[PDB]
């Protein structure tokens, strides 16, 4: 399973097993017991816009 | 009727008895290293991980 979503660069720390914060528990929770991993880049250059 | 302390085995072996159900109870109230010896404490005040 695979899921792609974009956040906000200080929001990254958020995702992970056990972990409390805004997008952590109103927006995507991870089970404790999750085997798998994480993958993250910055979009600055094309997800950003003026 | 008169002199007591003849019937020592009888009343060890009960009092044996009872200071082990005593310990085994009291054993109950120890933190083994952790914060509290009360479950509902760790649950209220901690998160789950």
């Amino acid at each position: 399973y695979a899921d792609s979503f974009v956040i906000r660069g200080d929001e990254v720390r958020q995702i992970a097993p056990g972990q409390t914060g805004k997008i952590a528990d109103y927006n995507y929770k991870l089970p404790d017991d999750f085997t798998g991993c994480v993958i993250a880049w910055n979009s600055n250059n094309l997800d950003s816009k003026v | 009727s008169s002199t007591a302390s003849a019937l020592g085995k009888l009343q060890d072996v009960v009092n044996q008895n009872a200071q082990a159900l005593n310990t085994l109870v009291k054993q109950l109230s120890s933190n083994f290293g952790a914060i509290s010896s009360v479950l509902n404490d760790i649950l209220s005040r901690l998160d789950p991980p």
